[PDB]
């Protein structure tokens, strides 16, 4: 029975003696936070001895007989019993046969790493003995980590020995005095707190985005399986890694942790990466530490940071200084270093751990200082850990590696490249030490030569023929043929033939030829189409103008190009205010023109097709086309895809942005029938449906925001098009509604996602949809022949597949630069370092191949919202909110605020009301806190650039988070939450770890609820419902 | 320096350790350090690895190396001594004539002493603490302390034979009341000296300004005094133990230290003691606003050896307290009954030298260094003795740092650096409990004069101040053992009270402090208190719900 006699002190818990006070009271329905040694030892051992030396051991340590109690109390704290004998068993096995003992053996053992201790009620350590045979005994050992770092069981084990020395030579302990953990436990009380707390601040300053790993899914449920993978670098590697560390005046270690960096950010395209550290927090300034038996082992955040230009010896040296920084304020508990974070409870989310001196090896050989009658023969240890992964480094004559992972997460073959990975990130450096960090690879020639066949399995031959060749050769096929349809006037291809010799040869009369670019302004009406072919027919390339565009671009672009000549229709000259010679389209000199076959008087590499784009110049910059890099697109086309000759198509787009050209020259060098589209038509959607019902109408090409938005208008819903087979759209991150989702399935429509910047070519990956299955965002698909993709770092080294990076183009789709502005072309194309003589393009854009090969778009590079420290999918937000049927037209925008804090806003256009809680609660229901907006916007029709984008321009400023009202039904179960966290009276609403608080004021409140309140709220209820909503399932 | 150019070798493991190579180029690591600082430390040098790691070279971290123990001057120290609080207190008191507020005692030797002997002692004694050669300028309206170097007027001499004279106590005591009127403070030797010769031997006569001595000093110079006979009869070559931070270095970091955020700490502390004791007032028989030290007479209570044998070795058991909380809750107890007030202010005399400047060792120095602070009784919830005793146990735990702090906020701190204190409460009652009287008979080589007189070192000494100063208290409570015996002495102003009300008070006093001795020999169990159990903040009502706890645990 109890009696008060029997407490000997108390103390509060040390920070990491919260910390795993916090672990065992959260695991508790699988908890185990439990070292197991197995220690082998062969000889003459008297089990009397050792039991009787186990409970000398029990009664010299203070930390072996500390319970530590949390129930009601206002504050966990350790109680110290004055004695308290821990479970010590024999098991005499001799009797039994090898294959019944290491059975009998192995099934203790394992049912021992299941036996949760109880930190209260149950000793904290045991012991088992097991004799297998005259002179071979096994002992296991557990103990909950609370009580010690388990490298303190080198001392501990050393007293046991002496113990065991003194007893059975009966001579007296020369065991010097124990250093008590309450000087260690006075020294943190005496510390300042605060200045500490400032330099973590300090740390983490600008610390932007969280790093990762590729983690194999969403943790929908914490199934957890230890898994291990281990490797090591050759000799030569590892003495050259210490050659080079001091070299650099650093510690190995602190070289196997900036390597570890480059690694995580090559995985991560930043430059600035925080990974956890375990660091021995053993300050120096406290006399006797380095005998001293308790819970010290911390977990601190380490930062690399690298500038764009930082040599790896540079970033050595940063590193080295930071962590010499960083020793004075170790020992800061991690829970409060987290609240100096934006990121909170995900700062770190892996751990890098160097051993340099194992537990192993050490207990394996401390014993042969003494001559007891038995030798240590073998020896094992056995550790949980929460973490999805940790890293251990072991830097002995090979340096070597292991990987702990839960293969719930982590895919073996993700560890087994991130191990490849960091071979060939530590032989890069080992040979040369100045190595700028963005040329390192990662990638091993098996690595390489795949991802660069991943080109040459497109390879193809075409004839490279002239693209009118290639028309004036189709045409032969069907003259007869209707090639154009208008409103009612209609071409054949003989007719167009005919029209556009007619126009080539007043061209060619008129000085048009190779160096020539001809100006077009006409109104989409059907002289447009013999325009393009007789200005190509005539040699020279088509310059495609707007009639809507303003009269300033209008202007920018003759005076910029030095375009000759400009045709128009007679109406639409006026347009055209500079000094250059204006020709209507329908002079009668040139329907006087020779109407045969012109020559074919260009070389296979012409110029052909110049269009204008904007970008971040105001200035528009004019992109051209070589002939073949459309020329390389149709006949890809006509091979792989399922464009059809008897298809009709419209030309819906605004005839001059880079698709809608190729939709013309896809429909014409196939025999369809293409229909003019309208421009009234290119905006009452509730016609053109229409249209393509009474035309029959096959082949659309439309935006990416088009099929966001039109298809899920509720009113238009059941105009969709029955004829309709195949909808191409490029432009966007395609987001399919689920309206839109089941449009596809009622008709069976393909539709094509199809990536191109327009250097390149209209498009240069595609992904066709036939409707077996649909995700809300596809990808862009795979890319056409004669193009390789490369996703490169800034170094224009390839990536590893699955990892963002920079989507270079390459092969016959690339132009031949910018028109003028030239400067501007060789910081955009170079040639391709894996396959020289080819031309390269760079793209703004960042993407990753997909483990199927299919490559997946991750938007522009300039705009990388990662807002609260977590990057977002504007593309999830929009999905959730387009699904709503309240939701016509979603979009999602990083705004900066007036103090340049970016923020997210969701501008929304709603088919029927609803109010900021009401969508906001709808995010919550699918999407996380991080990644729902602070503010919303409700808009009539959200604009869109001419081409269909929507334009981050046209919207409106945002004006005016987490804030609730007051609505306490009983501040008697608030009052708890007013006095924990100090803050404010408080709204029932409102967010415990955003309010502030942290896991172990979690405990607190735990232990003042099932006092006050005499429940017992477990600590997983207060993060699956961490408001004081929660309650109510457990008073109603 | 070359013991640090092998202890790293013989941890690192690496030969022929330049004067600048580098830790890390050699191979050192972020634990080895530790195996460095530690080898180093066997030279008694210290060095933080926050600075071997930072300066990673021999030649730059030798910047850093220190002894891990000073050896304060064992020469002379000179000039201004910035006044302590006590002696700013005693400045402030303006006592007529303080020349004449001393301290003394007189020593006997069985054979006596040789007067060549002792001078020649006396001198180096006198050298060797500097703050016993102080003097006190009465100049510019104010008081400046200095210390003074070496030559003539260390100290007053005077020598006697009084064997002419049968009553050679009445003598003595004649002659001896001389001495105790002289001290020039403006500049003369602070310490008297006399030797008396008799029939029965030689009576030799020390006495101190307080300013310059304290009890702790006494003892100090006591020791030292016999090992300086003993030298000087023995002699050999007389010298001394190491002088500690001597007392001017004392009140210089005192001062550095009276302004630091750790002492403003305690003030809403005694802003809580201040403000709770307001009020008090212990009533008066007579009404008179000053008395003269010829007014107080003292009389003394007694327990037998068995009482007091009990009191020192068996009640602090009982609740795990020292002697002065069962003296003082006996105290509480005798105002309750006597009276009748709900508090009353009771100041204790503290040694000081509380480990406040966390690098100084005073452990040798000889000065006034005692520390004056209230404590707040409360007399109401007296019935349940098994509490009151613990409830005056923890009060006394309270105190921030012993009290040290509060003379030094009274006079010391910077006074826009010190808040609301108002420092009004004075002195009505002064409760203290000196040791044995172990701290005179400290060795055997000389022994207290028979005749010692008047001339005692504490409260029961008569010459050692003017009859003409103030009183500066109006009940003196000082414990004491003798012979086996406690003594409570209590001393007070005759026209404030009369004889009947304190012999009534010292009564109380006597009933309730046996009344405690027995409850605390009588109880069996240890209950201990909160102040027990090194968690700081913890409460009564805390430490018995976790004691529950552990009941409903195991
Ligand atoms: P709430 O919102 O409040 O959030 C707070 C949280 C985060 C929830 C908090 O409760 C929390 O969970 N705590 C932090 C995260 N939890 C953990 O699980 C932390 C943790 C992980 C792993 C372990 C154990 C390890 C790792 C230690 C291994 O390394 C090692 O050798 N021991 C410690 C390091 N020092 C040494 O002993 C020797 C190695 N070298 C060193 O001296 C240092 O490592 C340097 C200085 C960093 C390198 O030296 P130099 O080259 O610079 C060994 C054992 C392996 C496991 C085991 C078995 N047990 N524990 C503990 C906690
Ligand atoms: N399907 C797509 N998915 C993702 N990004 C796309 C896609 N299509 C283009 N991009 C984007 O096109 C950008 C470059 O082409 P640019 O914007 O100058 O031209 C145009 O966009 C013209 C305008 C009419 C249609 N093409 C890329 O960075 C990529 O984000």
């Amino acid at each position: 029975v109890f009696s008060k006699e029997q407490v000997q002190d108390m103390y509060a818990l040390t920070p990491m003696q919260e910390g795993m006070l916090f672990h065992a009271l959260l695991d508790q329905e699988h908890n185990s936070h439990l070292v197991q040694m197995s220690i082998s030892l062969q000889g003459d051992l008297d089990v009397g001895l050792f039991t009787d030396s186990l409970h000398v051991l029990v009664e010299r340590y203070d930390v072996f007989r500390t319970l530590f109690l949390y129930e009601k109390l206002k504050q966990p704290l350790q109680v110290v019993l004055k004695q308290r004998p821990i479970p010590i068993e024999f098991y005499d096995l001799s009797a039994c046969d090898e294959s019944e003992k290491q059975l009998r053996y192995t099934q203790y053992k394992r049912a021992d790493q299941e036996r949760t201790f109880h930190l209260a009620k149950d000793p904290l350590m045991r012991v088992a003995l097991f004799q297998m045979s005259q002179h071979d005994y096994q002992v296991i050992w557990s103990f909950h980590h609370i009580l010690m770092d388990g490298w303190c069981f080198s001392i501990i084990f050393d007293d046991l020995l002496a113990i065991y020395l003194s007893l059975q030579n009966k001579t007296a302990l020369s065991l010097e005095p124990v250093q008590p953990y309450s000087r260690f436990i006075n020294w943190l009380e005496k510390q300042n707190k605060q200045a500490a707390l400032n330099y973590w601040s300090d740390y983490l300053e600008a610390y932007e985005q969280k790093t990762t790993l590729p983690k194999k899914e969403a943790a929908f449920a914490k199934a957890f399986q230890p898994t291990q993978y281990r490797f090591s670098l050759n000799r030569t590697l590892t003495k050259q890694l210490g050659t080079i560390a001091s070299q650099n005046q650093v510690t190995l270690s602190t070289v196997i942790q900036t390597i570890w960096g480059v690694l995580l950010q090559k995985y991560n395209a930043a430059h600035d990466v925080l990974f956890g550290s375990v660091v021995s927090g053993r300050p120096t300034d406290i006399v006797g530490i380095d005998k001293m038996v308790g819970l010290f082992i911390n977990t601190i955040p380490f930062r690399v940071q690298a500038k764009a230009g930082q040599t790896f010896s540079e970033l050595l040296q940063a590193v080295h200084k930071r962590t010499l920084q960083s020793q004075p304020y170790e020992h800061v508990p991690l829970y409060d270093i987290q609240t100096q974070s934006v990121l909170k409870q995900e700062l770190i989310d892996h751990l890098l751990v160097i051993e340099n001196y194992p537990l192993v090896e050490a207990l394996q050989k401390k014993a042969l200082n003494q001559q007891i009658g038995f030798t240590i023969t073998a020896v094992e240890m056995f550790e949980p850990t929460n973490y999805d992964l940790t890293v251990m480094v072991m830097p002995k004559e090979e340096l070597a590696f292991r990987f702990d992972y839960n293969a719930a997460l982590f895919d073996e073959q993700v560890v087994q490249k991130l191990a490849g990975h960091l071979q060939q990130i530590a032989d890069c450096v080992a040979n040369n030490s100045g190595v700028e960090l963005c040329q390192i690879p990662l990638l091993t020639e098996a690595e390489t030569s795949q991802l660069l066949a991943k080109r040459t399995e497109t390879a193809a031959d075409y004839p490279a023929a002239t693209m009118h060749e290639l028309f004036s050769r189709q045409a032969e096929k069907t003259p007869e043929q209707v090639a154009v349809v208008f409103a009612d006037q209609h071409l054949t291809y003989r007719e167009l033939d005919e029209k556009s010799n007619q126009l080539a040869r007043f061209l060619r009369k008129k000085g048009i030829g190779t160096g020539s670019l001809v100006g077009t302004l006409l109104d989409r009406s059907l002289d447009m189409i013999v325009g393009i072919l007789g200005v190509l027919k005539a040699g020279g390339a088509f310059v495609p103008i707007d009639p809507e565009l303003p009269a300033e671009r209008i202007a920018y672009m003759l005076t910029h190009s030095r375009v000759p000549l400009v045709v128009t229709q007679n109406h639409l000259r006026a347009k055209v205010t500079t000094p250059t010679e204006t020709i209507d389209i329908n002079t009668a000199v040139i329907g006087e023109e020779s109407r045969a076959p012109i020559e074919s008087l260009n070389q296979p590499h012409d110029l052909f097709y110049i269009i204008y784009t904007s970008g971040t110049t105001g200035q528009p910059k004019g992109v051209m086309l070589e002939h073949r890099n459309m020329a390389n697109l149709m006949h890809f086309t006509f091979d792989q895809t399922n464009i059809a000759f008897h298809e009709k198509v419209l030309q819906y787009t605004t005839c001059s942005f880079d698709v809608c050209y190729q939709e013309i020259f896809s429909t014409l060098l196939s025999g369809g029938q293409l229909y003019l589209i309208t421009n009234e038509l290119r905006r009452h959607v509730e016609k053109l449906f229409a249209f393509i019902q009474e035309k029959q109408i096959s082949i659309l090409s439309l935006p990416v925001s088009f099929l966001k938005f039109i298809f899920n208008e509720q009113d238009y819903a059941q105009s969709f098009p029955r004829c309709v087979k195949h909808i191409i759209t490029a432009g966007e991150q395609l987001v399919v509604t689920h309206e839109l989702q089941k449009y596809l399935r009622q008709h069976r429509v393909f539709l094509h996602n199809h990536y191109g910047p327009s250097e390149t070519h209209v498009v240069t990956t595609c992904t066709m949809d036939p409707g077996q299955a649909i995700p809300e965002l596809p990808p862009i698909g795979k890319p056409i022949s004669n193009t390789g993709i490369y996703i490169l770092d800034e170094g224009l080294q390839l990536k590893p597949e699955g990892i963002v990076g920079e989507l270079y183009i390459s092969g016959a789709n690339v132009g031949r630069g910018y028109l003028h502005q030239p400067e501007l072309t060789a910081e955009k194309f170079l040639d391709n370092p894996y396959q020289p003589g080819e031309r390269m393009y760079r793209t703004g854009d960042l993407a990753r191949w997909l483990p199927d090969g299919q490559l997946e778009f991750l938007g522009r590079i300039d705009h990388q919202v990662k807002i609260r420290g977590h990057r977002i999918e504007l593309g999830e937000i929009e999905s959730r909110l387009l699904n709503h049927p309240a939701i016509k037209e979603a979009v999602v925008i990083d705004r900066a605020d007036e103090t340049g804090g970016k923020f997210l806003c969701a501008y929304v256009v709603l088919q029927k009301a609803l109010s900021d809680e009401e969508m906001r609660a709808y995010l919550a229901q699918a999407l996380p806190e991080y990644m729902i907006p602070s503010f919303f916007v409700t808009l009539e029709r959200i604009p869109v650039t001419p081409n269909g984008k929507t334009d981050r321009r046209a919207l409106p400023k945002p004006e005016g988070d987490y804030v609730a009202p007051t609505t306490e039904l009983e501040q008697k179960l608030v009052a708890i939450w007013e006095q924990i966290l100090g803050v404010s009276p408080i709204g029932i609403q409102d967010h415990f770890f955003t309010l502030g608080g942290h896991s172990l004021k979690a405990i607190q409140l735990i232990s003042r609820i099932q006092k006050e309140c005499q429940a017992d709220v477990p600590l997983r209820v207060l993060f699956e419902q961490p408001t004081i909503q929660a309650l109510a399932a457990y008073v109603e | 320096e070359s013991i640090l150019v092998s202890i790293w070798q013989n941890v690192l493991g690496i030969e022929k350790i330049g004067i600048r190579d580098n830790f890390y180029s050699l191979g050192g690591d972020s634990i080895q350090a530790i195996q460095v600082v530690a080898r180093l430390h066997s030279y008694q040098l210290k060095l933080e690895t926050k600075d071997l790691l930072n300066y990673p070279t021999i030649e730059q971290v030798a910047l850093f190396v220190k002894s891990t123990t000073r050896k304060s001057d064992q020469g002379i120290i000179a000039g201004n001594v910035p006044l302590t609080p006590i002696q700013k207190w005693f400045f402030g008191k303006n006592f007529t004539n303080t020349g004449h507020w001393n301290q003394s005692s007189v020593l006997y030797r069985p054979e006596g002493f040789d007067p060549k002997v002792i001078q020649s002692v006396m001198d180096k004694i006198i050298e060797h603490h500097d703050a016993l050669r102080m003097v006190y300028q009465h100049e510019n309206g104010n008081v400046v302390q200095h210390n003074r170097g070496l030559g003539g007027q260390l100290y007053d001499f005077f020598s006697y034979n009084l064997t002419a004279q049968p009553d050679v106590q009445q003598a003595i005591e004649a002659e001896t009341q001389r001495l105790h009127s002289s001290m020039n403070l403006q500049e003369g030797p602070l310490v008297k000296v006399a030797l008396f010769q008799t029939l029965h031997g030689d009576h030799l006569f020390l006495a101190i300004h307080h300013l310059v001595v304290d009890g702790i000093s006494w003892r100090i110079l006591f020791e030292d005094l016999a090992t300086g006979y003993a030298q000087a009869l023995a002699g050999q070559a007389i010298s001394l133990p190491e002088k500690t931070d001597s007392f001017q270095s004392w009140s210089q970091w005192l001062q550095e230290y009276a302004n630091e955020a750790d002492l403003l700490s305690e003030i809403p502390y005694w802003e809580s003691l201040e403000s709770q004791a307001k009020n008090v007032s212990l009533p008066k028989d007579y009404e008179v606003t000053d008395c003269k030290q010829k007014s107080v007479r003292n009389m003394r209570i007694r327990l037998h050896p068995e009482e007091t044998e009990q009191l020192l070795k068996h009640a602090n058991q009982a609740y795990q307290t020292e002697i002065n909380d069962l003296l003082l809750a006996a105290l509480g107890l005798a105002f309750a009954e006597w009276s009748k007030l709900a508090q009353i202010v009771i100041h204790l005399e503290g040694h000081g030298r509380e480990d406040i400047i966390e690098q100084a060792n005073v452990a040798r120095t000889v000065g006034w260094f005692t520390s004056q602070y209230p404590v707040l009784l409360d007399l109401k919830q007296t019935a349940p003795l098994s509490d009151y005793i613990k409830l005056t146990k923890e009060n006394m735990r309270k105190i921030p740092r012993k009290g040290i702090g509060y003379d030094i906020l009274k006079h010391v701190t910077l006074p826009e650096n010190r808040g609301s204190l108002s420092f009004r409460v004075q002195p009505e009652v002064t409760f203290n409990y000196l040791g044995q009287f172990d701290a005179d008979m400290r060795t055997e080589l000389f022994t207290r004069s028979p005749y010692s007189g008047g001339n005692t070192l504490g409260a029961d000494g008569k010459n050692n101040l003017s009859p003409e100063s103030e009183v500066y208290t109006a009940l003196n409570i000082t414990g004491l053992i003798e012979g086996g015996e406690l003594v409570l002495t209590f001393s007070y102003s005759s026209e404030q009270y009369r004889e009947e009300s304190i012999q009534q008070l010292s009564q109380s006093y006597q009933k309730h402090l046996l009344a405690i001795i027995a409850h605390c020999t009588e109880k069996k169990e240890v209950e201990r208190t909160p102040s027990d159990f090194s968690v700081k903040g913890l409460q009564m009502e805390e430490m018995d719900d976790i004691f529950e706890l552990l009941a409903n645990r195991l």
